[PDB]
C-alpha cells in the first residue's frame, strides 16, 4: 500500500485543496456578510 | 413424526468461526461464545461484532439521541425515578408548537425534539453506510442495504411530510403510547387513512409478508429432514428437497417458485410494504386532505342508508368552527 | 383544470404499471428450474417465457 | 388570539403530550404523581 | 438433567448415588449400564479405526474420549454394586440381580 | 503519557474523539439556537443590552394553534 | 403439463379420505376428495357472492357489500336479503378453507413432507374462525361478523376499533403488531442474505453458509443458522395471527371498557400505588 | 503530519470528507432557509435594514 | 493498591471510567439546565440575589 | 415415612418447597394490603372497632 | 443442620440469599415510600400523633344529612 | 474472614458491588430531588424552618 | 467439586452467625422505627 | 483462583476502602442532617 | 497481563490523573459557588 | 503495532493539535463573550 513518499505527495494536494476551499468559503462569507450581516 | 422445531443435540467446536472471513480495515470486537439457549432454537454462537468508523459514529450519534429523549421524559415527571418507571409508556418528547412552522422553536417546546430527531436520523444513515460497507467487504450482493433503504424511506417521510405541509408540529412524538396517539390522530386529521390507496397497498404487502414467511418457513421445515434447509446447496445443486418443495406448491395452487426465486418474492413483498407506505404518507396533506372524500370521488366508498337527516337550518346550526388557540387567560365572570 | 384526475390517482397507476412489470419479472425467475414443461403435445413454456437456467461458479479455496 | 400571555409557572404542564389528560390523568389518582404534573412555584430570591 | 428432565423439578432423580435399595434407582442403573457398555464399545472401536488411519491429533482425542467413557461406565458399575448389596439384605427387593 | 497510544490503537481513538467532538459541538449549537438569548440567526444583530434575559419560563409560546397560513 | 422432474413423483397414495377414486391431477393441480369439496364450496360461495352483488346497489368492485344480519336475529339464520346470504357464504368459506387445509395434507403426505404447511395455514383459519364464529357466538349474535366487501369490511374494522375508544392500547394488539412488524423485518433480512450470497457482484464466486452466518452475526450479535431463521419466520408469522385472534376475542366478550383504562392495573402495583 | 495518510487510506477519507461536507452544507442552507431573516428565496431582495430581526428586549 | 490493575485490565477500566464520567457530566448539566434556578443560558447574568428560588412569594 | 427421601431427592424438594412458601406468602400479604379492612400500612393503628367493614345486606 | 451445606453449593446459596434480601428490602421501602403514613422523605419530621392515618369505618349511622360550611 | 475471597472471585464481586452502589446512589438522589422537601437544586438555599413538610393528619 | 463435613461445619458456623447478626441489626432498626412511628 | 496470601492482602484493602467509604458517607449524612433534618 | 512493576507504573499515572481531575473540578465548584450558591 | 518512538512521535502532533484547537476555541469564546456575555 501507501509508501511514505507517496503519502508526502498526497499530503501536498490535500493541504492545498483544504486551504483553497477554505479561501473560497471565506469569500462566500464576505459576500454574504456584505448582503445581510448576522451580527 | 419429528417436527424439527427444537434441537435436542447440539455440538460445540473449541476453536470457532466468529473470527471473520478476510475483511481488511476495522476491528473484530470481542471473542466468540456459545449460548445453550440460543443453541436450542438456532445456532448457538453469540459472538464478535464489526463496527468500523461508520458503526462507531452511528452509536455515538444514536446514544445522544436516546439520552436526549430519556432525559426529557425523566424531566417531564419532575425527575421522579419511581414515576419515570411507573409512567414510562405515557411519557414523550413532543414536537414543537404549530405556530412556529419550520422556524427553530424554544428548547423546552420542541427544541430538544428536533435535536433528538437530527441525531437519530444521522445515526440511521451512518448505520446504513456501516451495513453497505460490510456487505461489500464480505463480498456479498447489496440486497440488504437496499432493503434497509426502503425502511429508511418510510422513516424519512415522517420528516418530509411535515416539511411539505410546513410545520414541525406534525412530526411523530418520541414515546410509546404518545406515538400511537399520533398515529390515530393522523388518520383522524386526514379523514380516515383506510381510504388512502397506498396505505391499503402497504397493508396488502404487510399481510403478504406474513403469508410468504409462514409458507416459506413451513415449507423449508417440512423438507428439512431431506436437507432442504441447506438452501444455498439446493440452489446450486438441486436436490429432492427442492423438487418436493416446488411440486407441493405447484400441486396445491397451480404454480411455484424456485429455491432461489422464493427469496425474491420475499424481498419484494417486504420492501414494498414500506415503499408504498412512504408514498401514501407523502401524498397525505399535500395532495389529498380527506381520504374518505377521495374515496367517494373515485368510487371506493360503499353506500349505507342514512342514519340521520339534517334540515337546512340544522346544516347552518351544526357547522362548528375549526379549532383555534387555547384561552391564555383565566376569566372572572362576576359582572 | 382537471377535476377527476389527481396526483394520488396518477401515482397509483404508476405503481400498478410497475407492480405488473415486477410480477412478470418474478415469474421469469420462477422458471429457471423445471422448465420447459413436459406434456403430451411436446415442450411448453407457459407465459412469460422463463429466464435461462443459471450456472454457479464455486471458489478455488483458501 | 391577537397575542399570547403566559400562564403563571404553576399553571404550566411539564408533560407536553396532548392526550395525557384523558389517557393517563383521568385514571391516575396518585398524590405524588399528581403533584409532579405542574411546575412548582419559582420566585426571585429578593422577593422572598 | 438428561434422564429425569422436567421431573427433576419435582425431585424425581433416579441417577443420584443410592446405597439403600430402591427399585427406581435399580431400574435406572440397569438401563444406564447397558447404554454405557455399548458407549465404551463404540469409543474403543472408534479409537481402533482412527489409529489404523493414523491421524495423530484424532488418535489423541479418541483416547481421551474412551477414557471418559470408561470413567462414566465405572460410576454406573459402582452404583450397580451398591444396589446389589442392598438388594441381598432387603426383603421384597428384586430376585434378578443388578449388575 | 505517550504510552496511552501503545495500549489504545490511535486509529480507533481518533474516530471516537472526532465523533465525540462532533456531537458535543452540534448539541451546544442547537441548544443555543433554540434559546431566546442566543438565537443568533434571528437576533444576532441585537446589542447585548437589548438581548433577552431571564426567559427561562418553560411555556413561553402557545402550545396549540393552527398551522401558519398556508399560501 | 409437468415439470421436467415431476412425473416420477406422481404416485398414488397419501390420501386421507377418497383412496384412489379422486387420486389424480387436473393440469398442475392435485385433486383428491378435498379438491372436489374445495371446488364445490368455492363455486357455491363465489356465485352467492355474485348474487349478493346483483341484489345490491352497484357492481363497482370496491363498493359491493354483503352485510351480516342485524343483532336482533341472535344466533338464528336471518332472511337471505337481510343477512342470511352472508351466513350461507360464511358456511361455504369455512368449508372451502377447511377443505384447502386437508387437501394440503394429502399433498404433503404424497411427497413425504412434514405437515408444517397445513398447520401454519391453520393459524389463518383460526383468525377467520375467531372473527366470524367464536367472537360472534360469545357475543350471542352472528351479526357481529365482518361484512364481505373490499372496503366495507374496513369500515367494520374502524368501528370495532373505536368501540373501545383507543384500540392501540389493547395489549394483545400491541403484541400482534410487534409480530407483524418483526416478521416483515426478518423476511427482508432472510431474503436479502440468500440473494446476496447467490447473486454476488459480477466476477465474484458464489457465497456460502459461512458468509451469511458471519454477516448475520454482526447484524444481530448472534448467528441464527439456516434452520433457525425458518423456525423464526414461521414463529413470527403464525404467532402474529394467533395474537391477532387473541386481541379480537378479548375485545367485547371479555373486556368492554376503553382499552386505555385496562392499564390501570400497572399504575396500581403496590410498589408504587 | 503526512504519516496520518499511513494510518488512514486517503481513498476512504476523501469520500467520508466529501460526504460530511455535503451534509453539513445542506444542513446549514436548510437551517437558514427555514429562518425568518435568511429565507432568501422569498425575501432575498430585501435590503439589510429591511430584513427581519428577532424580538428585542422582551417586557422592556 | 496497584495490584488492582493485575486483577482488572486497565484498557477496559479506562474506557468504562471515561464513559461513566461523560454520561454523569451530561446528566448533571441537563438536570441543571432544566431547572429554573440554574437555567444559566437564559438567566446566567442575573446575579445571586435575584436568581430564582423554589418558594412561593409571601402573602401570595 | 422417611423412606420418601429415597423416592424423592431431598435437595430438589426443599428448593421447590421454599419457592412455594415464598410465593404463597407474598400473594396473601399483597391481597390483604390491597383490601380496605387490612390496609395495615395506612390504617394499622386503628382499633378493631374502627377498622372498615364490607357493606352488609340492607335486610329489607 | 450443617449437612445442608453438603447438599447445596454454598456459593450458589449465598448469592441467592443476598439477591433475595436485596429485592425484599427494596420492595418494602418502596411500598412504604408510596404510602401516606410512611412517606418519610416528605413527612418524616412529623410526630407520631401528627402522622397520617387511613380513615375509619364511618360514623355508625353511615348516612348523610349535613349542615353547610360557614361562609 | 478473608477466605471469603477464595470461595468468591473478587473480580466478580467488585464489579457487582460498584454496579449496585452506583445505581442505588442515583436512585436515592433522584428520589430526594423529586421530593418537595429535598428539591435542593431549586430550594437548597432555604433554611430548615422554611423547607416544605408533607401534610399531617387533619386534626393535627 | 468437593465439600467435606468439616468444611460444611466451618461454613455453618459463619452462615448461622452472620444470619443472626443481620437479624440483630434488623431488630434494632425495628426498635428505632417503632419508637419513631408505630404501625399498630 | 487466589492464593490465601492474595486473599489476606486483598481483604485488608477491601476493608479499608469500605471503612473510608462509610466515613465519607457519615460526614455527608451529618452535613445533610444539619442542613435539613429528615426526622 | 502486566508485570507487577508495570502495573505499579500505570497506577502512578492513574492516581495522578484522577487527583488532577478532582483538583480541576474543585476549582470549577469554587467558581460555581461564588457565582450562585446552591445552599 | 505501534513502537514506542512511533507512539512518542504521534503524541507530539496530538498535543499540538489539541493546543491549537483549544486556542481557536478560546478566541471563539472571547468573541462570543464580548458580543453577548452569559454571566
Ligand atoms: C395488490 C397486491 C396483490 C399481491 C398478490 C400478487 C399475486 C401474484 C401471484 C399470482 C399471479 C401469478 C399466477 C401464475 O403465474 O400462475 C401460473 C400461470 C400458468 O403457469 P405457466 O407455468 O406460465 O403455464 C402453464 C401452462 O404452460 C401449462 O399448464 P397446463 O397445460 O397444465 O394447464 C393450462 C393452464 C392455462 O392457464 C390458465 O388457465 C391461466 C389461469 C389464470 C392465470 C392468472 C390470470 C390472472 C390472475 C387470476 C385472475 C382471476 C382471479 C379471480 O392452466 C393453469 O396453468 C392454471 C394454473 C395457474 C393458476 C393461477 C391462479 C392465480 C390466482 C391469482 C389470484 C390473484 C387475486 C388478486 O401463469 C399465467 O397464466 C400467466 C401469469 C402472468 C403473470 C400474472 C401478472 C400479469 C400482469 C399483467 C401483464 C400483462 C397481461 C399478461
Ligand atoms: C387509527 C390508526 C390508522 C392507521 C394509521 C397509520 C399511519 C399514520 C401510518 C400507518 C402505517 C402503516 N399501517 Mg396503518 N392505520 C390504521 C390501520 C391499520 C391496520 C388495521 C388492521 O386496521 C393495519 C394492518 C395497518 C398497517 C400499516 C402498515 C402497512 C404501515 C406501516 C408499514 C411498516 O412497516 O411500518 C413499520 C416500519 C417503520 C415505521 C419503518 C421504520 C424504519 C426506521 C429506519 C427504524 C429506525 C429504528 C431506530 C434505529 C431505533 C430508534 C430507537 C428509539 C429512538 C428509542 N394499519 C388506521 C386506519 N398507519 C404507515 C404508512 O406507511 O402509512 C401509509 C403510517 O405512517
Ligand atoms: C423492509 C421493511 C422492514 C424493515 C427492514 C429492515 N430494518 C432494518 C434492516 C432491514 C432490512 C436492517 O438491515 C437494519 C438492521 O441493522 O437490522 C438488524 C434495520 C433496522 N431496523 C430497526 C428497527 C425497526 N425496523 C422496523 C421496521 C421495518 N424494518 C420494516 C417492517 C421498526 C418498526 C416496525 O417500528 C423498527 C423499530 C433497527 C433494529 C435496525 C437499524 C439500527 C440502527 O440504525 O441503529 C442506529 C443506532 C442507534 C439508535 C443507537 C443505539 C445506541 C446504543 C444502545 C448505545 C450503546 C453505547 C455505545 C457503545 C456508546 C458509543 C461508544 C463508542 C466509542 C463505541
Ligand atoms: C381571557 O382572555 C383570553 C384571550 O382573549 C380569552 O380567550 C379567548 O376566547 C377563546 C374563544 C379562545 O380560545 C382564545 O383563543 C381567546 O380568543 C379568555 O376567554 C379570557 O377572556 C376574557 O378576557 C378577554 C381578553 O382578551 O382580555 C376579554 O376579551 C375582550 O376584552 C379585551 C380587552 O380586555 C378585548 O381586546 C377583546 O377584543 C374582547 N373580546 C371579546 C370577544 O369581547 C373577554 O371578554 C369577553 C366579553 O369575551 C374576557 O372574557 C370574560 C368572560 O371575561
Ligand atoms: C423501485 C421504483 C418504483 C417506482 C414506482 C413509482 C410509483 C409511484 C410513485 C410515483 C410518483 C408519484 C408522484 C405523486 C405526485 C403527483 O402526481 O403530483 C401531481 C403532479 O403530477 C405528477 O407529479 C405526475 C407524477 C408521475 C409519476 C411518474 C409516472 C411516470 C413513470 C412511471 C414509471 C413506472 C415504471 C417504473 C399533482 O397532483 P394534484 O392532485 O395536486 O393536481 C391537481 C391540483 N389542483
Ligand atoms: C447546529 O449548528 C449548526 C447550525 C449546524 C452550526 C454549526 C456547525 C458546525 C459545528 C460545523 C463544523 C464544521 C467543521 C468542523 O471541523 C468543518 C470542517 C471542514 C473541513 C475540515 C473541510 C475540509 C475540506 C477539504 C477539502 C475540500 C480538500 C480537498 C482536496 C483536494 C481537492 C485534493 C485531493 C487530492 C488530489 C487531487 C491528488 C491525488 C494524488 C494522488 C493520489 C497521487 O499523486 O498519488
Ligand atoms: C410489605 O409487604 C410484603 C413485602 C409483601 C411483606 C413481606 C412478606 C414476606 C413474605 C416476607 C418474608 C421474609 C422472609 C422470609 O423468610 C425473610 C427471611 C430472611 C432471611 C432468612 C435472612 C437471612 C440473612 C442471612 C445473612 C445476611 C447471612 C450472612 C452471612 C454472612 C455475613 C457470613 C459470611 C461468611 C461466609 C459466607 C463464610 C465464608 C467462608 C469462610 C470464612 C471459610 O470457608 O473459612
Ligand atoms: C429511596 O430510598 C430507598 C432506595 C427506597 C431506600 C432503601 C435503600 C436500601 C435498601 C439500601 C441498601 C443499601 C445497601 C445494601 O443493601 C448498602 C450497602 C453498602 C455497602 C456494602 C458498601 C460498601 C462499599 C465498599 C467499598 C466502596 C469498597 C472499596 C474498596 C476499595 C476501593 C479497595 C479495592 C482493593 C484494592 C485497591 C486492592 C487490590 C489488591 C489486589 C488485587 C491484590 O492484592 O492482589
Ligand atoms: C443532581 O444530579 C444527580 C445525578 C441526581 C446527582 C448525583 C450524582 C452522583 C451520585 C454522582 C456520583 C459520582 C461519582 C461516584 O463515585 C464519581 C466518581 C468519579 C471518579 C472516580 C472520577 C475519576 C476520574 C479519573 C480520571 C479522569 C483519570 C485520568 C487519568 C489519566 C489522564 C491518566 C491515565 C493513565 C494513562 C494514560 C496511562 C499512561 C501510561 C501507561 C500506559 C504506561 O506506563 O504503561
Ligand atoms: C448538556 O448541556 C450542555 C450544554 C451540552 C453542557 C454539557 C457539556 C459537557 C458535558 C461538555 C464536555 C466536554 C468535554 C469533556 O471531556 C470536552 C473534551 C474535549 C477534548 C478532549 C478535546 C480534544 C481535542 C483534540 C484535538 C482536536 C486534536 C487534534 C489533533 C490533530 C489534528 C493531530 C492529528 C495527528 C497527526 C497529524 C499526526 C500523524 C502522525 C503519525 C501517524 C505518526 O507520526 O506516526
Ligand atoms: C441517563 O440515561 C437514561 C436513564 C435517561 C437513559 C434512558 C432512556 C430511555 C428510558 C429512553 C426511552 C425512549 C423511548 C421509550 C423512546 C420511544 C420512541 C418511539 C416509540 C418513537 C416512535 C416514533 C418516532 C418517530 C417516527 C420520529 C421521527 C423523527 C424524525 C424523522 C426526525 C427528524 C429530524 C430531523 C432531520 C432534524 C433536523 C434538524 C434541523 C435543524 C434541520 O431541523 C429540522
Ligand atoms: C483530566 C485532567 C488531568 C489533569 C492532570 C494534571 C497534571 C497531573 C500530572 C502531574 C505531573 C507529575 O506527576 C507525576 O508524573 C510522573 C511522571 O512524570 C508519574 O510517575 C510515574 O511514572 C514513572 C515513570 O515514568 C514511575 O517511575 C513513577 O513511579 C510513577 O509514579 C507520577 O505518577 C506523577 O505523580
Ligand atoms: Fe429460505
Amino acid at each position: 500500500g501507501m509508501t511514505e513518499e507517496e503519502a508526502r505527495r498526497f499530503h501536498g494536494y490535500m493541504v492545498t485543496g483544504t486551504l483553497g476551499y477554505v479561501v473560497v468559503a471565506s469569500v462566500a462569507h464576505f459576500l454574504a456578510w456584505s448582503w445581510r450581516p448576522w451580527f | 413424526e419429528y417436527q424439527n422445531l427444537f434441537t435436542r443435540v447440539q455440538v460445540r467446536t473449541v476453536p470457532e468461526p466468529g473470527i471473520p472471513i478476510d475483511e481488511s480495515t476495522g476491528t473484530r470486537y470481542g471473542t466468540g461464545t456459545f449460548s445453550y439457549l440460543a443453541g436450542k432454537f438456532g445456532d448457538a454462537q453469540i459472538g464478535p461484532i464489526y463496527l468500523g468508523w461508520a458503526g462507531v459514529l452511528s452509536l455515538i450519534f444514536g446514544f445522544i439521541a436516546i439520552e436526549i429523549i430519556g432525559l426529557n421524559m425523566w424531566a417531564s415527571v419532575g425527575w421522579d425515578p419511581v414515576e419515570f418507571i411507573r409512567q414510562l409508556p405515557w411519557l414523550a418528547l413532543e414536537p414543537p408548537p404549530p405556530q412556529y412552522g419550520l422556524r427553530v422553536p424554544p428548547l423546552n417546546q420542541g427544541g430538544w425534539y428536533l435535536m433528538a430527531g437530527f441525531f437519530l436520523t444521522v445515526s440511521i444513515i451512518l448505520w446504513w453506510i456501516r451495513i453497505y460497507r460490510r456487505a461489500r467487504a464480505l463480498q456479498m450482493g447489496s440486497h440488504l442495504p437496499w432493503a434497509f433503504a426502503s425502511a429508511i424511506f418510510l422513516y424519512s417521510t415522517f420528516f418530509f411530510q411535515p416539511l411539505l405541509v410546513g410545520s414541525w408540529s406534525e412530526m411523530v412524538p418520541f414515546g410509546i403510547f404518545p406515538h400511537l396517539d399520533w398515529t390515530s390522530a393522523f388518520s383522524i386529521r386526514y379523514g380516515n387513512l383506510y381510504y388512502n390507496p397506498f396505505h391499503a397497498l402497504s397493508i396488502a404487502f404487510l399481510y403478504g409478508s406474513a403469508v410468504l414467511f409462514a409458507m416459506h418457513g413451513a415449507t423449508i421445515l417440512a423438507v428439512a429432514r431431506m436437507g432442504g434447509e441447506r438452501e444455498i446447496e439446493q440452489i446450486t445443486d438441486r436436490g429432492t428437497a427442492a423438487e418436493r418443495s416446488m411440486l407441493f406448491w405447484r400441486w396445491c395452487m397451480g404454480f411455484n417458485a424456485t429455491m432461489e426465486s422464493i427469496h425474491r418474492w420475499a424481498w419484494w413483498f417486504a420492501v414494498l410494504t414500506t415503499f408504498t407506505g412512504g408514498i401514501g404518507i407523502l401524498l397525505t396533506g399535500t395532495v389529498v386532505d380527506n381520504w374518505y372524500l377521495w374515496g367517494v370521488k373515485h368510487g371506493l366508498v360503499a353506500p349505507y342508508p342514512a342514519q340521520n337527516q339534517l334540515t337546512p337550518e340544522q346544516q347552518d346550526l351544526l357547522r362548528g368552527r375549526y379549532q383555534g388557540t387555547a384561552p391564555d387567560s383565566f376569566p372572572s365572570y362576576v359582572v | 383544470m382537471m377535476e377527476y384526475i389527481d396526483g394520488a390517482q396518477i401515482a397509483l397507476y404508476a405503481f400498478w404499471l410497475f407492480f405488473f412489470g415486477l410480477i412478470i419479472y418474478l415469474r421469469r425467475e420462477d422458471k429457471r428450474e423445471g422448465y420447459p414443461l413436459e406434456s403430451p403435445q411436446g415442450p411448453r413454456d407457459g407465459w412469460p417465457k422463463g429466464a435461462p437456467k443459471k450456472t454457479y461458479v464455486h471458489r478455488d479455496h483458501g | 388570539g391577537s397575542s399570547y400571555q403566559q400562564a403563571p409557572i404553576t399553571n404550566q404542564r411539564r408533560m407536553r403530550g396532548i392526550m395525557i389528560q384523558s389517557t393517563l390523568w383521568d385514571m391516575d389518582r396518585k398524590r405524588s404523581a399528581t403533584r409532579q404534573r405542574y411546575y412548582p412555584a419559582s420566585t426571585p430570591a429578593n422577593q422572598l | 438433567p438428561v434422564n429425569d428432565g422436567i421431573w427433576a423439578w419435582y425431585g424425581i432423580d433416579d441417577d443420584r448415588p443410592m446405597a439403600a435399595w430402591s427399585r427406581f434407582h435399580a431400574t435406572r442403573c440397569v438401563e444406564q449400564l447397558a447404554i454405557n457398555r455399548a458407549r465404551v464399545g463404540a469409543a474403543e472401536w472408534a479409537l481402533a479405526d482412527v489409529q489404523a488411519r493414523g491421524i495423530v491429533p484424532c488418535i489423541a482425542k479418541a483416547a481421551a474420549h474412551l477414557a471418559r467413557a470408561r470413567a462414566e461406565l465405572a460410576d454406573w458399575e459402582a452404583q450397580g454394586h451398591r444396589l446389589e448389596a442392598a438388594r441381598k439384605v432387603t426383603p421384597g427387593a428384586w430376585t434378578t440381580p443388578v449388575i | 503519557m505517550h504510552r496511552i497510544w501503545l495500549m489504545y490503537d490511535p486509529r480507533r481513538v481518533m474516530v471516537a474523539l472526532v465523533g465525540f467532538l462532533a456531537v458535543l459541538a452540534l448539541v451546544i449549537h442547537f441548544v443555543l439556537l433554540s434559546s431566546q438569548r442566543y438565537s443568533w440567526i434571528e437576533n444576532g444583530t441585537l446589542g447585548a443590552d437589548q438581548a433577552p434575559v431571564g426567559a427561562s419560563a418553560p411555556a413561553a409560546a402557545a402550545e396549540m394553534s393552527p398551522l401558519p397560513p398556508g399560501r | 403439463a409437468m415439470l421436467s422432474f415431476e412425473k416420477k413423483y406422481r404416485v398414488r397414495g397419501g390420501t386421507l379420505i377418497g383412496g384412489d377414486l379422486f387420486d389424480f391431477w387436473f393440469g398442475p393441480f392435485y385433486v383428491g376428495f378435498f379438491g372436489v369439496t374445495t371446488i364445490f364450496f368455492v363455486t357455491l360461495g363465489t356465485l352467492l357472492c355474485v348474487w349478493g352483488a346483483a341484489m345490491g346497489p352497484t357492481w363497482n368492485l370496491w363498493q359491493i357489500n354483503i352485510a351480516p344480519p342485524d343483532l336482533k336475529y341472535g344466533l338464528g339464520l336471518a332472511p337471505l336479503r337481510e343477512g342470511g346470504l352472508w351466513q350461507i357464504i360464511t358456511l361455504c368459506a369455512l368449508g372451502a378453507f377447511g377443505s384447502w387445509a386437508l387437501r394440503q395434507a394429502e399433498i404433503a403426505r404424497k411427497l413425504g413432507m412434514g405437515m408444517h404447511i397445513p398447520w401454519a395455514y391453520g393459524g389463518a383459519i383460526l383468525a377467520y374462525t375467531t372473527l366470524v364464529v367464536i367472537r360472534p357466538f360469545l357475543l350471542g349474535a352472528w351479526g357481529h361478523g365482518f361484512p364481505y366487501g373490499i372496503f366495507s369490511h374496513l369500515d367494520w374494522v374502524s368501528n370495532v376499533g373505536y368501540q373501545y375508544l383507543h384500540f392501540h392500547y389493547n395489549p394483545a394488539h400491541m403484541i400482534a403488531v410487534t409480530f407483524f412488524f418483526t416478521n416483515c423485518l426478518a423476511l427482508a433480512m432472510h431474503g436479502s442474505l440468500i440473494l446476496s450470497v447467490t447473486n454476488p457482484p459480477k466476477g465474484t464466486p458464489t457465497g456460502t453458509s459461512e458468509q451469511e452466518n458471519v454477516f448475520f452475526r454482526d447484524l444481530l450479535g448472534y448467528s441464527i443458522g439456516a434452520i433457525g431463521i425458518h423456525r423464526l419466520g414461521l414463529f413470527l408469522a403464525v404467532g402474529a395471527a394467533v395474537w391477532s385472534a387473541i386481541c379480537i376475542v378479548i375485545s367485547g366478550p371479555f373486556w368492554t371498557q376503553g382499552w386505555p383504562e385496562w392499564w390501570n392495573w400497572w399504575l396500581n402495583l403496590p410498589i408504587w400505588k
